[PDB]
RNA sequence: CACAUGUUCC
RNA sequence: UGACUCUCUUAAGGUAGCCAAAUGCCUCGUCAUCUAAUUAGUGACGCGCAUGAAUGGAUGAACGAGAUUCCCACUGUCCCU
RNA sequence: GACUUAGAACUGGUGCGGACCAGGGGAAUCCGACUGUUUAAUUAAAACAAAGCAUCGCGAAGGCCCGCGGCGGGUGUUGAC
RNA sequence: AAGACGGUCGAACUUGACUAUCUAGAGGAAGUAAAAGUCGUAACAAGGUUUCCGUAGGUGAACCUGCGGAAGGAUCAUUA
RNA sequence: CACGGGUGACGGGGAAUCAGGGUUCGAUUCCGGAGAGGGAGCCUGAGAAACGGCUACCACAUCCAAGGAAGGCAGCAGGCGCGCAAAUUACCCACUCCCGACCCGGGGAGGUAGUGACGAAAAAUAACAAUACAGGACUCUUUCGAGGCCCUGUAAUUGGAAUGAGUCCACUUUAAAUCCUUUAACGAGGAUCCAUUGGAGGGCAAGUCUGGUGCCAGCAGCCGCGGUAAUUCCAGCUCCAAUAGCGUAUAUUAAAGUUGCUGCAGUUAAAAAGCUCGUAGUUGGAUCUUGGGAGCGGCCGUCCCCUGCUCGGCGCCGGCCCGAAGCGUUUACUUUGAAAAAAUUAGAGUGUUCAAAGCAGGCCGCCUGGAUACCGCAGCUAGGAAUAAUGGAAUAGGACCGCGGUUCUAUUUUGUUGGUUUUCGGAACUGAGGCCAUGAUUAAGAGGGACGGCCGGGGGCAUUCGUAUUGCGCCGCUAGAGGUGAAAUUCUUGGACCGGCGCAAGACGGACCAGAGCGAAAGCAUUUGCCAAGAAUGUUUUCAUUAAUCAAGAACGAAAGUCGGAGGUUCGAAGACGAUCAGAUACCGUCGUAGUUCCGACCAUAAACGAUGCCGACUGGCGAUGCGGCGGCGUUAUUCCCAUGACCCGCCGGGCAGCUUCCGGGAAACCAAAGUCUUUGGGUUCCGGGGGGAGUAUGGUUGCAAAGCUGAAACUUAAAGGAAUUGA
């Protein structure tokens, strides 16, 4: 600190409150706008539509083609070009069927190779997809 | 460091250690004080009687001498002036600029030096005004302040 | 202009003591530098001083000696409980074993193992060692 | 007096 | 489509602005709106037969017994006398 | 010695600026700034005028124009604001 | 007792205005992300007109020019 | 920081998390508030604006015979919807208490169970011995190898020993149960009664193992792997981390000293507003009581005093001693005490077998416990007088000691009965007094002001000079003259260019001119005059804290630009033309509008830079320079020397700077400040949180306009950037 008053609380108190906002976690946190934006609003996990199957082509020098689903959601009515997790798994996701999808991990920025997407498949019709992977479960039809 | 200009000059009087009256004054308390009220009836400000004291009369300090200083021994007879002496020539000053600025008002050079006065002359009102020396509803007019010489 | 008369003190001869000089000059005298000298004097952390008291705000002179890493002033003078005398001593000295916080009380003006002993806290004035 | 430009990996 | 480039020509080859306008034949031009239905009106598009800068261009607060489009209310204009 | 204003109660078939006097309003487009003037007897307007703006000539034996005529006339009882 | 009269609290209805959020829209101007696209080469070496800033104008385009500044310039230096 | 708006806000006790400080949460068992779909109104009752009470409207919903009637699960269950997200339409008043006329009846309060990897605590998935071996401390053996006095481990090698999980009865448990514990019998040698979840290039522990794949599939939080030898993809072996738990997403905390009070940074990475003034706000010079004495321990350490002025008893001879009550500048601050719900927190005791827990329990009826701590911040009371505040008397309505007169009045008293006046106790007023040691700290290497001699391209007004440029007049002589890298555009026998004499206009102020001076900055250069102002120096001159930084606000503010006039020499945005080039719409050359010049108003932006806010102190020297002052040999002018000028040698204050070095600092470049900083605090403003979007949109405000001030988000990105080294 700049000042040291022994009755400058309310000068030092309001320029802490002041720098806080110039802060951007802080900023994030504390705004309307931050959690508009946000297609899960504060929700960890949420249930969404399959429409279509999208593939997303990849960046610099790793070059390959990623496997990602255009997920709509129930909730809101927006809509998530959500990235499948694992390989060999897109045989696995079907038409109009619905998906639970959470984040990544990265919370709210792009990951790695995929560009604009930040989000992932957990569990389709009910069942978990990395048991369908392993072959635990099988998708009923 | 004044607070008006960038200047941090050095140069002020510095009075000796002693406060013994001089050797060579023999000028009595009373004798320095009708040579003070002399003074002061035919005209002039506080600041002049001492300088020309030690000129002419060879006193050290009016303080050592007398009980009193000199602004002090004219409050007791009440031959001080109306209002203290640095807050008169301030507003004479003030005046004197005011009245080029009537002129030449495309000095802006003396554009920005009226606001310096009127500046320290609030500074000396409002200090006049805890010290009640001056009426609690005082305040300096510049219209109504060439009046005053 | 100055402000606080004894982190100018304090600084001075703390910028003496960081070039070895073996006496340094203060220009203003106040009762709390005379108390605060002698808190540090009994203790040996300096030279013996004495005081040039003119007709105006005097001139300490201070002998020192090589004894002395650093003293600080804490300002503004913030009030010191008996809980937290601890906690104040434990983020400004160096060690437990030495390092002394002066602060006044109503008692006086001394170190913090004698505020200890009268048990009577006060305001914080500074840190020596 | 003019000397404009030549995809990415180590 | 086309910034760009080649080329013929004159004194310059229409710049800023504006437009189906009191100025556009094609034309009832195309799009959106106003309607149940609009060759009308408004806002945009400009390859403009033949817009355009004191032969003034654009703008348009206030006003106009100036010329048009729409809405509320009002009514024998009309149903139908 | 006054007229004016405000308030309250009661009351008449909700009737009360009771006759008379007495602004329909709103949203837009084009044009002209506006007040004004104009084809007496078909065109009151977007036409004319208007302030504002920009040019041209003239220092008097001069610019402009009148007069059949003359040391004729006006601008001019004027002089580049 | 039903009921009527007047007063008070007053749900609620109609109409009108204001405001919060979402949102269609002919047309128009932006930013971001690829291109082995086209046009030129502004800047980084005095980058071939030294660089940059403020303010105006012009031009397909980076840009150019005028005026005044700064070196973050290629000069801390040049003489009676 | 009123009012207003938002609140993804019921509040608190408290929860997570922290060395210290903080951050986030608190719908949730305790307290208090609000409600029963949204309002509104009411009856009864002590207590309701009650809804497991009515009365209406609104929205939803029900039966109907179509006339009518009737409802409020945010009470326990339970059903639908909503979701990523949350259990049984179970039993019982046996515990806790509550209600009633009451020992007796009632309680979806509550208790007991069921579901239930929310979560927490305890804790299975094995142990021993023998054979082969791989070996370890010892003796011999120079090695080899030996016995195992002592062992360590490996091997579906073998062997019995002990229990649980489950089957399972008796009892207990409980209202009835259930679970746990006890109890019998069974119940394990691959004790098949078989433990999963992630990963194996780095962070980060753990294969350069095998095969397939070939920038495809895919992996990967990040860096990065894959394009035919993949330590990273898919499988197998093996190994590594936790272990009935593990992984992932979301949100928060610490790490974050990347929000910095502790405790950040601002010259070059993000940054000090162009500068100044300026009321709030914040911070503020020194100075008003130290010392002595009685006692104890080996000059030092410790206790008491420097308090003053109604009622009683160690009492004693009007006075003295002691105890009690009251008054004695006010705070902040410090110490103490009371008042300070529990639960929770720390913590005492306690073998729930341990522990999470709980408040019990232990001994041959007794012994006992069920503590203690804080409750800040706020408020009360009591000791202290350092620090930080406010105040006393200097026109004295100043403080004490007696008072004199005036007014009313408690009255004790006139023996009682009645008037009066006063001694008398109280309150107030007025005049003469006596006395004070009769009442004034300092003048800050703070500030303000006065004065003296200067000083300065400081500012404004007027005046004056100087070339040069352009144009014109005249004269002379001429075929070229301008301009360029080279040419051309341009002028020219109608005489260009050049020379000379002049005239007129408008700009500008060279050399002198400097790491010099002035000014808050922008900025300021011909002579002279006028007006006002200013720093520094000198001062035994005046006031006495009048001070420092400042949001709101205000003044000035380069150039360019705008509006009115004046004037337009030169230069010169735009534009025209001639060159160059692939093109020039540029750089070059000839013209040239606006502008550049003056006055009056706007505009408020610069690389407005020292890329370095302002005030105060300290910390090395060295030679210069500007001003003022001081001292001194001497050279030189007025001349006629003192004194003043010009030099020379030093000193002082700050004024701009420079040189130098291991003060010190910094990432370094470098810095006398960019130091006095993890040994972190002198004071006060402004301002920054990776890079773009973007100084953009919108909103507000100013401006004639141009544009000026304030000022995002969506989205995108793993780097951008600063200093320095080596190559090119």
């Amino acid at each position: 600190g700049k000042c040291r008053g022994l009755r400058t609380a309310r000068k030092l108190r309001s320029h802490r409150r002041d720098q806080k906002w110039h802060d951007k976690q802080y900023k994030k946190a504390h705004l309307g706008t931050a959690l508009k934006a946000n297609p899960f609003g504060g929700a960890s996990h949420a249930k969404g539509i399959v429409l279509e199957k999208v593939g997303v082509e990849a960046k610099q020098p790793n070059s390959a083609i990623r496997k990602c689903v255009r997920v709509q959601l129930i909730k809101n009515g927006k809509k998530i070009t959500a990235f499948v997790p694992n390989d060999g798994c897109l045989n696995f996701i079907e038409e109009n069927d619905e998906v639970l999808v959470a984040g990544f991990g990265r919370k709210g920025h792009a990951v790695g190779d995929i560009p604009g997407v930040r989000f992932k498949v957990v569990k389709v019709a009910n069942v978990s997809l990395l048991a369908l992977y392993k072959g635990k479960k099988e998708r009923p039809r | 460091g004044r607070m008006h200009a960038p200047g941090k000059g050095l140069s002020q009087s510095a009075l000796p250690y002693r406060r013994s009256v001089p050797t060579w004054l023999k000028l009595t308390s009373d004798d320095v004080k009708e040579q003070i009220y002399k003074l002061a009836k035919k005209g002039l400000t506080p600041s002049q009687i001492g300088v020309i004291l030690r000129d002419s009369h060879g006193v050290a300090q009016v303080r050592f001498v007398t009980g009193n200083k000199i602004l002090r021994i004219l409050k007791s007879k009440g031959l001080a002036p109306d209002l203290p002496e640095d807050l008169y020539h301030l507003i004479k000053k003030a005046v004197a600029v005011r009245k080029h600025l009537e002129r030449n008002r495309k000095d802006k050079d003396a554009k920005f030096r009226l606001i310096l006065i009127e500046s320290r002359i609030h500074r000396l009102a409002r200090y006049y005004k805890t010290k009640r020396v001056l009426p609690p509803n005082w305040k300096y007019e510049s219209s109504t302040a060439s009046a005053l010489v | 202009v100055r402000m606080n008369v004894l982190a100018d003190a304090l600084k001075s001869i703390n910028n003496a003591e960081k070039r070895g000089k073996r006496q340094v000059l203060i220009r203003p005298c106040s009762k709390v530098i005379v108390r605060f000298l002698t808190v540090m004097m009994k203790h040996g952390y300096i030279g013996e001083f004495e005081i040039i008291d003119d007709h105006r705000a005097g001139k300490i002179v201070v002998n020192l000696t090589g004894r002395l890493n650093k003293c600080g002033v804490i300002s503004p003078r913030f009030d010191v409980q008996l809980k937290d005398l601890e906690k104040w001593q434990n983020n400004l000295l160096p060690s437990r074993q030495f390092g002394f916080i002066v602060l006044t009380t109503s008692a006086g003006i001394m170190d913090h193992e004698e505020a200890r002993r009268k048990h009577t806290g006060g305001k914080i004035l500074g840190f020596f060692f």
